[PDB]
């Protein structure tokens, strides 16, 4: 049953849990093994993401706003950026980032260092795949950017991807996972052997829904990797039928604070309703 | 490996990419290819995979020789889309794209899938 999904989703048992922080028994490198012929392990990974968030209660607006982080590989090009052009509705507006130069399918590429990354729109979509090569604490750098864009620039009703690995993490994002109607540590099958896992906000409130502790949650999600060892997977690879994400045609309104009641809320919790402005989209730097 | 400078410092790349395959230089790799049911329409360009039974499908700015060189276009028709390359060919996707154009009425590669 297991195998056959695109992934696994921290339990809620285990996100319930207070444990201490120990070291994650696995490593980050393999010779995968179940990535198919041909296939980057980065397309394999992402389309098992995309996969995931078929199933969940993401908002889909007529005009879409996707922001994709950390998108070029040491090859120059961006594979993970390919597989959302190739899931999210035509006309997306699909604008990716890393620090170096690299070859995309957005509609716009930016590069430098994502700190340099300015606009003043809000997005529906925030995909992140940074990640920078005695002991284990909450890490900074892009991640203090990041909880800052995610504050900033996601639009209520909006969600977040972003990945994380035992020593790249950080405990204000995770704190941040508390802001959204839904959130969990989602494992790709094809890359089970690993600590990475990419945490996942669903539905954004923009105020706390729960009380979550980072360190905490950091040490819950590690004791959870330990404990369950996850057999690689690529089954889901093999049937793309039903890949690209719905077009759900999610209304979009520009709400004062003092009109979000509680009806709204619950529209927002419930992937109903996305709120931003809709001007022009300027990003640059 | 050197293959993206070679054609970059070229006066004509394309012609350069041309003689460094033919001088038995590997051709260029990490074209992204795509995972897709094979029950697409088999034309050339599309804003999604549209691979048939007999294709693959690429993500287009990585099949593309001026994308990949950071170089001006002759003019790009392939980044932001997905470009579909004869199986047999999927070996060499930015070659396929140089030597190769797309039928005007029926949307598909000249003399491959177009009829
Ligand atoms: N502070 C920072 N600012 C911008 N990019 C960063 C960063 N720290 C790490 N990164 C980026 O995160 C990436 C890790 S590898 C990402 C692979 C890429 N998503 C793909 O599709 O292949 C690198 O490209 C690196 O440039
Ligand atoms: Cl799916
Ligand atoms: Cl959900
Ligand atoms: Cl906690
Ligand atoms: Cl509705
Ligand atoms: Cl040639
Ligand atoms: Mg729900
Ligand atoms: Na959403
Ligand atoms: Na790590
Ligand atoms: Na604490
Ligand atoms: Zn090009
Ligand atoms: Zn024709």
């Amino acid at each position: 049953s297991q195998a056959w999904q695109p992934g696994v989703a921290m339990p809620n048992l285990y996100k319930m849990q207070r444990m201490l922080l120990e070291k994650c028994d696995l490593q980050n490198y393999g010779e995968n093994a179940v990535i198919p012929k041909g296939i980057m392990m980065n397309v394999a990974k992402y389309t098992q993401l995309c996969q995931y968030l078929n199933t969940l209660t993401l908002a889909v607006p007529y005009n879409m706003r996707v922001i994709h982080f950390g998108a070029g590989s040491d090859k120059g090009v961006a594979p993970g950026t390919a597989v959302l052009r190739q899931w999210l509705p035509t006309g997306t507006l699909l604008v990716d980032s890393d620090l170096n130069d690299f070859v995309s399918d957005a509609d716009s590429t930016l590069i430098g260092d994502c700190a340099t990354v300015h606009t003043a729109n809000k997005w529906d979509l925030i995909i992140s795949d940074m990640y920078d090569p005695k002991e284990n604490d909450s890490k900074e750098g892009f991640f203090t950017y990041l909880c800052g864009f995610i504050k900033q620039k996601l639009a209520l009703g909006g969600s977040i991807a972003v990945k994380i690995t035992e020593h790249s993490w950080n405990a204000d994002l995770y704190k941040l996972m508390g802001h959204f109607s839904w959130w969990t540590a989602f494992v790709t099958n094809v890359n089970a052997s690993s600590s990475e896992a990419f945490l996942i906000g669903a539905n954004y409130l923009g105020k706390p829904k729960e009380q979550i502790d980072g360190y905490t949650m950091h040490a819950n999600y590690i004791f959870w990797r330990n404990t369950n060892p996850i057999q690689l997977s690529s089954y889901s690879l093999f049937d793309m039928s039903k890949f690209p994400l719905k077009l759900r045609g999610t209304a979009v309104m520009s709400l004062k604070e003092n009109q979000i009641n509680d009806m709204i809320y619950s529209l927002l919790e419930k992937g109903r309703l996305i709120i931003r402005e809709n001007n022009r989209v300027v990003v640059s730097s | 490996s050197t293959v993206l400078s070679f054609c970059a410092f070229a006066v004509d790349p394309a012609k350069a990419y041309k003689d460094y395959l033919a001088s038995g230089g590997q051709p260029i790799t990490n074209c992204v290819k795509m995972l897709c049911t094979h029950t697409g329409t088999g034309q050339a360009i599309t804003v999604t995979p549209e691979a048939n039974m007999d294709q693959e499908s690429f993500g287009g700015a990585s099949c593309c020789l001026y994308c990949r060189c950071h170089i001006d276009h002759p003019n790009c028709d392939l980044k932001g889309k997905f470009v579909q390359i004869p199986t047999t060919c999927a070996n060499d996707p930015v070659g396929f794209t140089l030597r190769n154009t797309v039928c005007t009425v029926c949307g598909m590669w000249k003399g491959y899938g177009c009829s």
